[PDB]
């Protein structure tokens, strides 16, 4: 049959290894976006 | 009149098709005379007999082979006008058809079965032969008759088509200027090809022996499946000439060739190939190689492990050295349509030029028996009732199979319901069919692409267009027509049409996944807001448990998923939908259950039975529900409905009239008020595109 | 109709109720669907107008009218 | 025991929409398109029609006051 | 004149264009690739109703014909400029409302 | 224990096939998409530039 929405994202380790490399890439980089005293 | 001139040799180009029949020993071109059962066939088989030979023939049966002018000679074939089962396959063999109307009875529908079965199967070249004018002096009414009759002729056939008028028979024949200007045309006949007649290799029968020995018949007891030699005369593509070749000979089914033999010519070449009347039956290094005996190696030792790829080589050093110069191989190094006429005609002249070699090789065992040889097949293993009842009167046709089309299984077809048959084609009900060679009786399922994402199951046909449809049955090869007649006993026709479904095979397989949709169906019970418990759709937890997610919609239109099960209540479960809906609801899944189709296959098998028609296959589903006398089952909340003081009293009526008369003749105002607003937005918007083309069109001189 | 026919523009009847429910008769269809639902959207509306007039009251009007 | 054919295969027609009696006879219906075209110029003439059939029995039908069906010269 | 000077021309059709389609009697369902035979080139046929598209399968020996819009339509593709009027002898528009018989 | 077991992992069956199967439709319907307007804009200017070629052609004569 059909259904209406894709289900929950389930945690897996390789999409929780995709979330920390990027992670680690992104402050390799050092390119956080926070705010800024202004 | 260029543009007349350019405009009238369209009519030339054509699509390109091959031909294969060979200028040097043509067959007979078997015509067909058919008709209505009582008039014509036998008087005008023996007029043209009587007008061709000068000799008369009395009692006829089975195929005849008459010669007619110089070259080349042509065979006539009584064909019954009571069966199918020989009106089928003689459309499918016949190459010109002589085709019987009785003017004094207006059409007659075997001819029309016969006229549709050709139209589907091949078009021969059709000829009608308007007999039996005893009409009356009134040769207005003659005149009439001739002219209706013409006018439905071309409608019917290719329009423009010769319609030969005879008259009364005059003692046995008929008038034989008549019988002369139809054997002049018939001399002239100037034949089409056609793909089934220039792919298959197939083959009339005209005599029909048993060599099985007398004392093995009288010591098994009428048992045996005997050994048969059909004695006949093959056309169209060269039937091989090894033996092993599958051959279905018409009406008992598919054999394997046994042995086949050349015979002399039994009709008349010209006589300068003579020397350098009717016939009316029924009544080295090549041997080399392919020799079996010798090794490879020692054969080619005599003449001067292929998964290793590689070619093979010397030593390396060694051919280095010879090729330190390598100048030994010096020597080696340094409109439309009338082109593809001249192609493909140009390819069968090359075919014919390196043909025209040493016979053994090149005439019976690298091409086997072009067109046109007098040959004797045999077939062991022919079953009993075949010799037992032979009959003369009916055809016996053969055709060779291709390697594709003995291989058993699925075939997606695409069909209709034939446009003169008076009612529909329920689907699981089975019916003849003549895909191909074989005709047999097969269930099919009729589906369609809804439109086109899935294949599920109709239960009907639709009612004048095309549907796909899925049968068990021999797989022929793609893009090919076929019809379908229902019931083929003549016990039960009466006086409605006999062919059902024409249509045309594209596609085969071997499975076929088709669906049929099934609605699951609960009631609410306990409606929330927005939400909703929904109840005896399902027998247990488990199931909505599967079922955890699934769009369902009610019938109003709402959609919805349903989400989790109820706990103690073990039925029934919660859902979440658009908004609130009422009580008197009905929730509905959708679902696809995968069917499958029959593997149910039977061959008509007609020419073994006593009677040689009245072959009841398998009956309709409603002639065997009124057989047993079941009613039809009708499902009672299914049907279809039609749904849903004085002074003070007279003033009250005529103010409760006048009120409402204006109530409802103001919204009848503002009813087509709102037509009147739909014209007006479909004259602006013409308006305005074409004021918005003027406006380009006035920029466009610059 | 430009290239149809008429049986392919044939009508089609619309099934009953069910006699199993036939208490709570009347099934509703898609039509009755949009006639119920459109005018609760109408009073949702008008509820959450006179609503937000309530939490915007301004508790110092005044009026001749307010006498009696 | 003999067959024949019927009268939809005799005639060879088939799926066409249900055309009209009026429509046969061309002189009927350039006669039903007329007299239908006489009643409709009763709604936006007021066509002569014999004049007083009966006694005056009044206008019969209606007649206001703020209304003038006169045409004016500019 | 489109083609030469004939205002027909006989077709070889390769393939029904779009049967993919889900939209059922849309112009991207409505296509053939017919060859044209009196110069041997490609070109795209517009056979109307889709419902008898289905007549015409492969090498159906077609006879072709100007198409010419009396207007602009909703989602008509432009590009096609050739409408099917006969196929294989008979034409399609007798074949559509089932008097004739199409011949193989 | 066990019918808490088993419907946990037919739930979890129901969730993976769903996931599995709604983005291979998801997938099939934008490549059919693209498929479907690749011939129809190809069908389109590869035509249209005949169309006005042989426009051009006639509107001078
Ligand atoms: N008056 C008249 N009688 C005819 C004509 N044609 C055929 N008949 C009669 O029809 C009878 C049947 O002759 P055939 O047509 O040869 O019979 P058949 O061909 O064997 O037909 P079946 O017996 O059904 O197989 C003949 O005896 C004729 O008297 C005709 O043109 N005029
Ligand atoms: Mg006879």
């Amino acid at each position: 049959f059909d259904r209406t929405a894709k289900p929950v994202p389930v945690i897996t380790s390789e999409v929780t290894e995709s979330l920390e490399d990027m992670i680690r890439r992104r402050i390799q980089d050092s390119n956080f976006d926070d705010l800024q005293r202004r | 009149t260029m543009q007349r001139s350019s405009d009238v040799n369209e009519r030339k180009l054509h699509v390109p098709m091959v031909d294969r029949t060979p200028e040097d020993d043509p067959p007979p071109f078997i015509v067909a005379v058919v008709g209505p059962p009582g008039t014509g066939k036998t008087t005008l088989i023996r007029s043209l007999v009587r007008r061709m030979t000068k000799s008369t023939l009395n009692d006829i049966q089975g195929p005849i082979t008459v010669v007619s002018g110089k070259h080349r000679r042509l065979t006539f074939l009584e064909c019954p006008a009571d069966d199918l089962n020989a009106m089928i396959d003689i459309a499918k063999i016949a190459d010109l058809v002589l085709l019987l109307i009785d003017g004094n009875f207006g059409f007659e529908m075997e001819t029309m079965e016969f006229l549709n079965i050709a139209q589907h199967h091949g078009m021969p070249r059709v000829l009608g032969v308007a007999t039996h004018l005893d009409l009356f002096k009134s040769q207005s009414t003659l005149r009439a008759s001739k002219k209706r009759l013409k006018h439905r002729f071309w409608t019917e056939v290719y329009q423009g088509a010769k319609l030969f008028y005879l008259s009364g028979v005059i003692n046995g024949r008929y008038p034989d200027r008549e019988i002369l200007n139809l054997s002049r045309f018939i001399s002239v006949m100037k034949f089409r090809p056609l793909k089934w007649r220039n792919e298959h290799p197939y083959m009339l029968a005209d005599r029909f022996t048993d060599l099985t020995h007398p004392e093995l018949i009288e010591t098994q007891g009428l048992q045996i499946d005997r050994k048969v030699a059909i004695y006949g005369y093959l056309h169209g593509t060269p039937l091989p000439s090894a033996p092993g070749t599958r051959v279905h000979i018409a009406g008992v089914g598919d054999f394997s060739v046994a042995q086949i033999e050349k015979l002399p010519d039994p009709c008349p070449t010209p006589f300068y190939q003579q020397k350098l009347l009717i016939y009316a039956p029924m009544s080295n290094i090549g041997k080399l190689i392919y020799m079996d005996n010798i090794s490879p190696e020692e054969c080619i030792r005599r003449w001067r492990d292929l998964e290793k790829f590689v070619p093979y080589f010397d030593t390396f050093e060694k051919l280095a050295k010879k090729w330190k110069s390598v100048d030994a191989i010096k020597e080696r190094f340094l409109t439309w349509y009338e082109l593809q006429k001249a192609k493909i005609s140009k390819q069968l002249e090359i075919n014919n030029i390196e043909y025209q070699e040493m016979t053994p090789e090149q005439r019976q065992r690298i091409e086997g028996f072009k067109a046109g040889s007098y040959v004797r097949i045999v077939f062991e293993k022919v079953p009993m009732e075949f010799v037992k009842n032979f009959n003369p009167k009916f055809p016996i046709v053969m055709g060779g199979l291709l390697p594709t089309e003995i291989k058993f299984g699925i075939v997606k077809a695409r069909l209709r319901r034939h446009r003169w048959h008076k009612k529909i084609l329920k689907t699981n009900d089975p019916l003849v069919l003549s895909l191909g060679w074989r005709r047999f009786q097969t269930l099919p399922i009729y589906t369609t692409t809804d439109s086109r994402t899935r294949t599920r199951m109709l239960k009907y046909t639709p009612e004048h267009t095309y549907c796909n449809a899925a049968f068990y049955g021999p797989l022929c090869s793609p893009n090919t027509p076929f019809c379908g007649v229902q019931i083929v006993a003549n016990s039960d026709t009466g006086n409605g049409f006999r062919i059902a479904a024409t249509g045309i095979v594209e596609e085969i397989d071997v499975n076929i996944e088709i669906v049929k949709k099934l609605k699951l169906v609960g009631f609410p019970y306990k409606i929330f807001k927005n939400t909703a418990f929904i109840k005896d759709m399902f027998s247990s937890a488990m199931e909505v448990a599967r079922f955890e997610g699934a769009q369902i919609k009610t019938v109003s239109g709402i959609r919805g998923e349903i989400k989790r099960a109820l706990s103690k209540p073990e039925g029934h479960y919660r859902a979440a939908f658009e908004d609130k809906i009422l009580m008197s609801d009905i929730v509905i899944l959708r679902s696809w259950y995968p069917v499958r189709v029959k593997k149910f296959y039977n061959p008509v098998t007609s020419l073994l039975l006593k009677e040689k028609t009245e072959w009841k296959g398998l009956r309709l589903t409603g002639q065997i529900r009124a057989a047993m006398n079941l009613e039809t089952p009708s499902n009672p909340d299914s049907a279809y409905h039609k749904i849903e003081k004085k002074a003070r009293s007279f003033i009250q009526k005529v103010l409760t009239i006048s009120k409402a008369k204006d109530s409802k003749r103001k919204e009848q105002k503002a009813s087509q008020r709102k037509e009147r607003l739909k014209k007006l937005a479909k004259m602006e918007e013409e308006k305005s595109q074409r004021d918005k083309e003027k406006k380009k069109e006035y920029f466009a001189q610059n | 109709a430009k290239l149809v026919h008429d049986v392919q523009k044939k009508q089609h009847r619309e099934r009953s109720q069910l006699t199993s429910r036939s208490r709570y008769g009347f099934l509703e269809k898609h039509k009755d669907y949009v006639k119920r639902a459109q005018d609760f959207h109408r009073k949702q509306s008008t509820l959450k107008v006179l609503r937000e007039k309530a939490k915007e009251r301004n508790p110092d009007e005044y009026y001749h009218a307010m006498h009696s | 025991g003999k067959r024949a054919i019927n009268y939809q295969i005799l005639k060879n027609k088939g799926l066409t929409p249900k055309r009209n009696k009026d429509n046969r006879n061309s002189r009927v219906k350039k006669r039903k398109k007329y007299q239908k075209a006489q009643k409709k110029l009763k709604s936006v003439r007021a066509v002569y029609s014999g004049g007083q059939s009966g006694v005056y029995e009044g206008e019969k039908t209606g007649i206001k006051k703020g209304l003038t069906r006169s045409v004016k010269f500019k | 004149s489109p083609f030469g000077g004939s205002s027909h021309a006989k077709g070889i059709v390769l393939e029904k264009l779009g049967i993919e389609s889900k939209q059922p009697n849309s112009a991207i369902r409505k296509c053939v690739r017919v060859q044209l035979i009196k110069n041997g080139k490609k070109v795209t046929a517009f056979v109307p109703n889709d419902g008898c598209l289905n007549f015409v399968d492969e090498n159906d020996e077609v006879l072709l014909a100007g198409f010419g819009r009396k207007g602009k339509a909703k989602g008509d593709i432009p590009g096609v400029r050739f409408k099917v009027v006969k196929v294989s002898g008979v034409s399609l528009l007798a074949l559509w409302k089932e008097k004739k018989e199409k011949p193989r | 224990k066990e019918r808490k077991f088993t419907m946990k992992e037919i739930r979890k069956d129901a969730k993976f096939e769903a996931r599995q199967r709604i983005e291979e439709k998801n997938k099939e319907s934008s490549d059919y998409h693209a498929k479907m307007a690749h011939i129809v804009n190809t069908i389109n200017t590869e035509e249209g530039a005949e169309k006005n070629k042989y426009e051009r052609e006639r509107k001078l004569r």
